[PDB]
């Protein structure tokens, strides 16, 4: 199950 | 036995010749279970594995919108970083992603996991508290000073203790057979004359399961670390590993030498001789 | 750019025996960028039906691949594996070898 949060660098 | 959960993604410019190139894959523990490929027709997450095959439409699904949305941040993100370090948009540039979580013997929490690398140099990453970051540089430090405003950490750390966890337990029950499984080592020896005065002993491992192994060669109950050729531990394509060591003895003295083997799938580690 | 020589193991997946069906595999790993090019040889020519893994990576940050094809081995056929990648001058080939 992949993290659904998806942070930009 | 101790287990984990992993997700590597990759992402790849290619200046002038469309998009990025984006691929994902998860694994748990050494067996690999789904993928997501940018340049494939599908466009969904796919299984890997056979234990993971049947999990319904909800799950295909919710994973393959989530895949997606990885993708498109690391289209963005590989601007980003062209801008930090004032590069040409000529070059073709890597960005590489993991995250994971393991869990001990008892199937609970030991630790997680989360960092990035650019053009294969770490970049940033999240320390074993799970609340800091660690910055390689300049340019890291702006992501860190906008993550931790935005409180990443917090929202990370929920995932790696909580929901990786659970779902790890899930799929160690679902894929029981192949992921609970140990498989022990084939041991055995070959021998081969290289000249009149010596000859090479090499000692074989196959078809274990999981990979982790500790192989050596020793003379006189000593240690012969500078003088063994080790390979690398290797996928043999079925699901099972495969690992050899090798020593080149003088004609003579072939009952000096023992080949150890420890793995987990045996009851006591192994003493072999060639005799 | 950091630029990593990828180490390169031609083997097959059970012990070879003259007759029987098996599958030969290169793997290649610890290199880096991932752009490859790698080719598995009958006698000297490039077989057609190879496939591959799906790309991934070490803790380090380096890659891995496996490549593959079915085969049977006999006496007298000799394999190879062909590696091509930016860190090389020339294409490394390495001759496949029953013990090992």
């Amino acid at each position: 199950f992949a993290p659904g949060f998806f942070p930009y660098l | 036995g101790s287990h984990s959960m992993r997700y590597f993604f990759t992402s790849v410019s290619r200046p002038g010749r469309g998009e990025p190139r984006f691929i994902a894959v998860g694994y748990v523990d050494d067996t690999q279970f789904v993928r997501f490929d940018s340049d494939a027709a599908s466009q969904r997450m796919e299984p890997r594995a056979p234990w993971i095959e049947q999990e319904g439409p909800e799950y295909w699904d919710g994973e393959t919108r989530k895949v997606k949305a990885h993708s498109q941040t690391h289209r963005v993100d590989l601007g980003t970083l062209r801008g930090y370090y004032n590069q040409s948009e000529a070059g073709s540039h890597t960005v590489q992603r993991m995250y994971g979580c393991d869990v001990g013997s008892d199937w609970r929490f030991l630790r997680g996991y989360h960092q990035y690398a650019y053009d294969g140099k770490d970049y940033i990453a999240l320390k074993e508290d799970l609340r800091s970051w660690t910055a390689a540089d300049m340019a890291a430090q702006t992501t860190k000073h906008k993550w931790e405003a935005a409180h990443v950490a917090e929202q990370l750390r929920a995932y790696l203790e909580g929901t990786c966890v659970e779902w790890l337990r899930r799929y160690l029950e679902n894929g029981k057979e192949t992921l609970q499984r140990t498989d022990a080592p084939k041991t055995h020896m070959t021998h081969h004359a290289v000249s009149d005065h010596e000859a090479t002993l090499r000692c074989w491992a196959l078809s274990f399961y999981p990979a982790e192994i500790t192989l050596t060669w020793q003379r006189d109950g000593e240690d012969q670390t500078q003088d063994t050729e080790l390979v690398e531990t290797r996928p043999a394509g079925d699901g099972t590993f495969q690992k050899w060591a090798a020593v080149v003895v003088p004609s003579g003295q072939e009952q000096r030498y023992t080949c150890h083997v420890q793995h987990e799938g045996l009851p006591k580690p192994l003493t072999l001789r060639w005799e | 750019m950091i630029q990593r020589t990828p180490k390169i193991q031609v083997y097959s997946r059970h012990p070879a025996e003259n007759g029987k069906s098996n599958f030969l595999n290169c793997y290649v790993s610890g290199f880096h960028p991932s752009d490859i090019e790698v080719d598995l040889l009958k006698n000297g020519e490039r077989i057609e039906k190879v496939e591959h893994s799906d790309l991934s990576f070490s803790k380090d940050w380096s890659f891995y691949l496996l490549y593959y094809t079915e085969f049977t081995p006999t006496e007298k056929d000799e394999y190879a594996c062909r590696v091509n990648h930016v860190t090389l001058s020339q294409p490394k080939i390495v001759k496949w070898d029953r013990d090992m």
